This record gives structure tokens, sequence and C-alpha cells, in this order.
RNA sequence: AACGAGACUCUGGCAUGCUAACUAGUUACGCGACCCCCGAGCGGUCGGCGUCCCCCAACUUCUUAGAGGGACAAGUGGCGU
């Protein structure tokens, strides 16, 4: 049948929806590939599941993704997550529970939220100072 | 005499173990259902690697998945769950068939016909119902009913006889008749409110329990209370055997195996002991199917595993 | 181990801890490599949960103070890079062999408190977990590059390197090593 | 002092004690012999079953 | 003849507002005119923040308001009169509705 | 017995379940058009890159807002009369 799963990443407000559809090779970020992604100084990092599962668990699947929200580095990890997460849900629809369960205890071993959306988010200023939690000064006299 | 080894264990679950069903096309697979709300197809061996791995685990309902049942065909299966609405899959990858709406609050239990195109449902609507394999309302019964939650329902075989079996909380057994919908009869005799019931595949009995401590047998044929065996502190589970005339009965700490032909106990199958403070050694067993062979037979318990067991003569 | 990450150049083993005091409080070599130092992190809500993420990672954390830097963790990690490379060209050895020689020779063992005894000063002399050596060990020597290339035509990558030398080494000419000692010299005294 | 540097462990943990909590009292065994036990003051935030860097072994503490 | 007319409802009160919305939906579906469900628009906020106190002492403290105003729509396509007839019926509380004369 | 406390209301973190979407999207081709061999191949064909084209297409993961569900010291081990 037509193979397309979907996921999506988070971390802060930052969407990342990426499809994984069966094919071979050729992920990509945006219409671009992310062998090159700019900020390159956190390129390491996106990269970091590709290089430490393999490519023999990405040899048999394009996926790709779109994006919007959050900053630079926001971005990055929502990117991670997603395409970490797609690679997981795609095994355990169409081959068998036995196959994403060894890739499923790898990531998690070094966990970095990769199965998992960061709870944190920003809090509400509330006046009487700047920011959250600080205040303003108080003169005595 | 007979009697019972530890086969083995299974492992898959994060929760506990609701149900058990069996496919008679298939004994290779076996299906289960769990309260960390999804339904897991096995692949099984007879291994000593494994007793058999999850081979998919279908996905969809909110809540738990209290029961489960196979289809005639094999093919198909269908689920009551804790969501207060069913869904009819389609049983090699997943996707739903149908899925069907009624019910206020949950569907307990569910059961498929012979005929497959009469399905009912148990639920605390206290409702019984009847479902047309289009997944609509061919009837819904609400008049002359139960005034507390439908525990299970089953089907009996058609072989001339028209009945359904229905047990609730109201300490009664009701028989409805297939197409006019009536009370066949009333059957008075449980203390403590039934949980389930379950028919002979022969077809001339009717297993029940609750938490009456005792459990009773009823007729069938026109309902007469055939006899009582002290036992079942608490029934969760029954199920009648296909290769001998036994009824393996599910009580918390330990089942209780019994041989009616003259009334004894076969075995009590208990768990090794596990070192606890102040008391937590029994895991609940909660339910119990037998294989075709009627060799093995499986268990479902409250510690998220299913406990396998077989028969050595 | 076949999968073995590195830090993009650097070998995670062949790295020793000199004490039996102080592993299992320096992470770098149980699975707690990683190509990059930055994370999303935990670092608070419990109080033992801080020795569970990298030396290296931390290093970063601790090296971004004055008001201008905060909030710029991304500079941090260029100034590691060149930080590393320095070291390993300018001596020879595997440079997170260097930085946990330069911790364990910097950590303070007895250190000073007060108590208020008859309306004066008296001091005493006490002794510090192994979370407070590190703690501190890793704030001495940042404090010594951020210092120096506070008017100077050298940049902070460099000054940074030339202090891990002279710590991880037992030289005694750091603000480091210098400072280690000083707090000791009290401490014999109200002993 | 000018003694060989000594090596001891946590057996236990007392409680929190100077002026503002700032101490910690624990107990230890001198981990060459563990019939041999004081009672300390440490600074930091100690824990159980964590090895300190004693400087002497003799000054002996209960209190500040 | 048949025009495609679109209803818009609005309201600040969602109860009040939601169980109208039923009402219009219900009227349509009787009469078979393949209406739209609701399409339920974003909530908007007026805020209006301002000191408690009349004349500057003490401590300084505000007070958010807010104000929240809900909007929705459902689509019809089918005869005006039958429109007017099913729009005009079934509605009490305070709840405004806005007919339109035809819609690509 | 009552008030204040909590309870409550609003807000945030969890749903591939439910409800339904040309003033919200996605997917799928149909594409025709542009583009480069850009990839397998050769420039053809197949695929990639987005826009117009899109539908009386399919869908609602992403956006939206309503009803519900979910969390209880519940479970396990210590400790406490």
């Amino acid at each position: 049948p037509l193979q397309s799963v979907q996921v999506f990443g988070r971390k802060k407000t930052a969407t990342a929806v990426a499809h994984c559809k069966r094919g071979n090779g050729l992920i990509k970020v945006n219409g671009r590939p992310l062998e090159m992604i700019e900020p390159r100084t956190l390129q390491y990092k996106l990269l970091e599941p590709v290089l430490l599962l393999g490519k023999e668990r990405f040899a048999g699947v394009d996926i790709r993704v779109r994006v919007k929200g959050g900053g630079h580095v926001a971005q990055i990890y929502a990117i991670r997550q997603s395409i970490s997460k797609a690679l997981v849900a795609y095994y355990q629809k169409y081959v068998d529970e036995a196959s994403k369960k060894e890739i499923k205890d790898i990531l998690i071993q070094y966990d970095r939220t990769l199965l998992v959306a960061d709870p944190r988010r920003c809090e509400s200023k509330k006046f009487g100072g700047p920011g959250a939690r600080a205040r303003y000064q108080k003169s005595y006299r | 005499t007979e009697q019972m080894t530890l086969r083995g264990t299974l492992k898959g679950h994060n929760g506990w173990v609701t149900q058990i069903a069996t496919t008679p096309q298939f004994p290779d697979m076996i299906l289960s259902a769990s309260r960390d709300k999804t339904i897991i197809m096995w692949k099984l061996t007879r291994d000593e690697t494994n007793y058999g791995i999850p081979q998919r685990a279908l996905r969809g309902h909110s809540h738990f998945v209290s029961d489960v049942v196979i289809s005639s065909d094999g093919q198909f299966a269908l689920s009551g769950s804790w969501d207060g609405t069913l869904r009819l899959w389609d049983l090699t990858t997943g996707t739903t068939t149908r899925r069907f709406v009624g019910h206020t609050k949950d569907v307990l239990s569910v059961a498929f016909s012979s005929d497959n195109r009469q399905i009912v449902s148990g639920s605390r609507d206290k409702t019984i119902k009847l479902w047309n394999t289009l997944g609509v309302c061919k009837y819904t019964v609400q008049d002359e009913s139960h005034s507390e939650w439908v525990s299970c329902v089953r089907f009996s075989p058609n072989s001339s006889n028209p009945i359904i079996v229905s047990c609730g909380w109201d300490k009664l057994v009701k028989v409805w008749n297939l197409a006019n919908c009536k009370l066949k009869t009333n059957h008075i005799g449980h203390t403590g409110y039934l949980n389930t019931v379950t028919v002979s595949p022969d077809g001339s009995l009717c297993a029940s329990g609750g938490k009456d401590g005792q459990a009773m047998l009823w007729d069938l044929n026109e309902g007469k209370h055939l006899y009582t065996l002290d036992g079942g502190d608490i029934i969760n589970a029954l199920c009648f055997s296909p290769n001998r005339y036994w009824l393996c009965a599910a009580t918390g700490p330990s089942i209780k195996i019994w041989d009616l032909e003259g009334k004894i106990i076969v075995d009590e199958l208990k768990q090794e002991v596990i070192s606890t403070s102040s008391k937590a050694e029994p895991p609940q067993c909660t339910s119990l199917a037998w294989s075709a062979d009627g060799q093995t037979l499986f268990a479902g318990y409250t510690d998220n595993l299913v406990r396998v067991w077989q028969v050595t003569i | 181990t076949p999968d073995i990450k590195l830090f993009g150049k650097w070998s995670t083993d062949d790295v020793q801890i000199n004490d039996i005091s102080l592993q299992d409080y320096i992470a770098v070599k149980e699975k707690y490599a990683k190509y990059l130092p930055h994370s999303a992190g935990r670092y608070a809500a419990k109080r033992f949960r801080k020795a569970q993420c990298p030396i290296v990672e931390r290093l970063t954390n601790s090296m971004m103070m004055h008001g201008r830097n905060n909030g710029k963790k991304l500079m941090t990690v260029r100034i590691v890079k060149h930080a590393f490379e320095i070291i390993h060209l300018l001596t020879g050895e595997n440079p997170l062999q260097v930085l946990v020689n330069a911790i364990i020779n910097s950590g303070p063992r007895e250190d000073s408190t007060r108590i208020g005894r008859a309306g004066t000063v008296r001091r005493q002399a006490v002794d510090v977990s192994p979370l407070r050596r590190v703690n501190q060990a890793i704030w001495l020597l940042c404090t010594g590059a951020r210092e120096a290339a506070f008017r100077n035509i050298k940049t902070i990558a460099e000054c940074l390197a030339d202090e891990l030398i002279n710590a991880a080494k037992g030289s005694s000419n750091s603000y480091a090593i210098k400072k280690k000692d000083e707090l000791e010299r009290v401490a014999k005294s109200n002993r | 002092r000018v003694q060989p540097i000594k090596l001891a462990r946590v057996t236990k943990v007392l409680g929190r004690t100077g002026s503002q909590g700032q101490c910690t009292q624990v107990r230890v065994e001198f981990m060459d012999d563990t019939s041999r036990s004081i009672i300390r003051n440490v600074k930091g935030p100690v824990r159980e079953g964590d090895v300190l860097t004693l400087l002497e072994s003799e000054r002996e503490a209960r209190r500040l | 003849a048949i025009h495609r007319i679109r209803i818009t409802l609005t309201s600040r009160n969602v109860k009040s507002l939601e169980k109208v919305c039923a009402d219009l939906i219900r009227g349509a579906k009787e009469k078979n005119l393949k209406v739209k469900g609701p399409v339920r628009m974003p909530t908007k906020t007026l805020r209006i923040t301002t000191r408690k106190t009349p004349c500057g002492e003490g401590s300084k403290t505000w007070d958010r308001f807010q104000m929240r105003i809900h909007k929705r729509l459902i689509d019809l396509h089918s005869p005006s009169e039958i429109v007017k007839q099913i729009t005009s019926i079934s509605i009490e509380p305070g709840v405004e509705v806005e007919v339109t004369i035809a819609d690509a």
C-alpha cells in the first residue's frame, strides 16, 4: 500500500511535521539537504541519530520535513526529534514490533528528549518588575 | 491422574492483561487486551528463547481495552473498550473496518456470533444491544433490562436455539431470545454481583459466577440450577474445555481447574513465592482461555504477564 | 564501542581518573560521550542530578558570565573547539586527559567557615564534599582566562588553553593552583 | 599534617549544623579500618557512600 | 434560486451560542439541504490593563480584564426563502445572526 | 457548627480517540507549464525543486474549538502509633 506515516516534533513552540514515505536516501528539511543548515555549528546534532544508528535504518525511506516556529536553536531540536520519531513509527506499523524495539532502545539510551517533548514553556510577566520573577529596586528613605 | 506444569511466561505489556482469546483457525496466534490501551496480536513459538513475541499492537482507543474476541473467519477481530465505543478491526495490520458509535458509558463486554451478522455488547449504559456488521443498531434492548450495569453477555450455540445470555450487577442472569427480545427466564442464586458467564461449546450448560463465592451452574436448555461448588472467591473468567469436560475458574491468587464428572478439583495453580511486605505476593488472575488442543492454557494476570501452563498426563 | 562517539576528533577512552574520591563525579566515558557540549539538560529539580551530565558540558556552561555573555552559549562552544585543539598540538596529550588532571590538581581539600562566639570572629577549618571539589575546580581555572583576555591582544581561546596546561601539570604558574594553596594555607592556621 | 594524605568514606550522615546550616556533620569510617571512626564537619553538600580526602586525622570533631 | 448562503453567528457566551448553532444545523439537516457543520473561528481577546487606585499612592498594582467574543459560521446552499424561515425560528438568547446574499 | 484555608474559576503541560473545515491545511495524483541534468539514465523516460494549475479528489497528522478522557499518594519498597 502507500506507505506514509507522519509525526511531529516540539520544543517550546516549534513544530516540525516529518512524513516518512518509502524510498531510499534523499532526506531533506525544507526542500534543502540537511548536510548544511544554517547555523552550522550545531551541525553535528541533527546528524547525530543518522550517524549513531548507521545508514541501515535509512536504507528504505525518504523523510522530508516542513517547519515553522521557534528560533534557530529550538528548530534544530524539533527537526531532530521529528525524524527520530518518524523512523520508529514507520517500523511499528508496516514492518513488525521487534524491528522498532531495537531502534527505540538505541535512542533512549542516549536520551535527549528523542521520544518525548519538553514540557517547559515561558511564564507570563506580572507587573511590579521586569521579567517573570524579577522585581524593580526598592529604596528605603 | 493428570496434573499441571508451569510452561513459560510471555512479556509485552505495561499494564494488566484484561482478557485473552484464541484464534481456532491459527493456534499459532493468540490475542490479548490490556490496561495500557493496546490489544497485542502475538506470534507464538514453543521455543525456549521466547514463547512468543508481539507481532503488532492495534491502537486507536483513548482508554483501556477490556475484552477482545476473534471472528469465525479469524481475519477480523472485535473489541470493547472503556472509552464507550467499539471498533471492528481487520486483523492483518490494523485499519478499522468500522467503528461502532453508541452507548453513553463504557463497553465492558462484547461478542461475535457464529452467523457473523449479530454482535452484542454489555455496557454501563444499562443496555444490551444488537449490532449489524455494517456497524448500525439492529435492535437495542433497554426495556425489561437490568437496572444496574450489564456485566457480560454471550452468544449461545444456534443449533436451533435463539438464546443469548446476559448478567448484570443486579444479582440476576437474564436470558433473551433473538427476534422477540423477551425475557426467557430470570435466574436468582448469587449473593454477590455477577462478573461473568459463559456457555459450553456443546450447549447444555452455563457456568456463571460473581462475588458469590460459590460457582453456580445453570441449564441452557430451559434454566435449572444444576449444582454448585464452594470455590472461587472472586470469579473473573470461566472457560469450558473442548478436549475434556472441565471448567477452569479464575480466582485472584490462584486458578482452580475443576473436573465436573464427578465434582472434584484437578489441581490448583500456584505461582512461585516472592518475598513481600506487608503482603503483595499474589497478583490477581483475571482471565484465562484454553487452546484448541486443550493441552495448554494461558492466563492473564495483573503483573503484566501472560502465564502459560500445560497439562501432563 | 563499535559506534563509539568522539568529539568529532577526540577519544573519550584513554581517560583516567587518578582519584577514587572523585571518580563517579567526573562524567566523561560511562556513556556520557557526545559530539557536542550542548543539550536541553536537566541540572536541577533534584540535588543529585548535576553529576550526571558531562564535564565538557559543565565547562561550556560555566564560562559565559559577566552580564553580556549570557544567552550566548553558542559563541562559547566556538571557544571550546579552539581550546582543545591548541592543547593537543601544544603538549601532545589527548586534551580530555589534560582537563581531568587540571580538575584533580585544582580542587581544594579543606576550607574555612565562620562561627560566631563571644561577639568576635572565630574561624573553623572543615573538609569538603567531592561534589564541592568539582564545582570549585571548574570555577577557578575559568576565572584566570576570563581576567587575562580583558585588555590583551591575546584572545580568550589562547588564554584558556594555556591555563589548562599549567593546571594539568603541577607547575603552580596559574590562577588556579595559586588560589588552591592559598585556601589550604588558611585552613592550616585556624585548624 | 605532613603525614600521608588520608581517605575516609561516609557510613552515615547525621545532620546539618553551622550558624546558617552551612556545615554538615557526618560520621565516617576511616577506609583502612572500620573499627576506627571519627565524626567530622564537612562544608560541601555530602551524600551517602562518598569518599572524602582528609589532610589529617589528628583532629577530632563533633560540632563547631 | 439555490444560492450559497453563509450564516455567521457571533456571541460572548459559548453555551448560548453553541446550542443556537446546533438548532440552525438541525433545521437545515431536517430538510436535507446539505449544510456544512460549524467552522469555529479563533476567539479574540479584548484587554484592558489599568490602575486599581484612583490617585496614585501605595504599591503599583494593575488589573487584567478580558472579554472573549466567539465567532463561528455555517455554510448552507439552498433557496433563500426557506433559509429566512429556518433562521428566524428557535432563537431565544442574546446571540446575533447575519445572513449573506451569496458567496463563491 | 460558622468564616478564612483548601475546594472553585482562569491558565499551562498529555490525546493520530470523538465532532468538521474554499476566511485553515495536508496528501494524492491528474497535471499541463517553467527549470536544471539536477539524480538512475542520455539530454528521452522515470525521479528531485517550488509556483500557477488543481478537482463535484482523498484526508484532518500539522492550524482551529467544543464535548470528553487523563493524576489518585494510585502501584511497589522503606519508615511512621
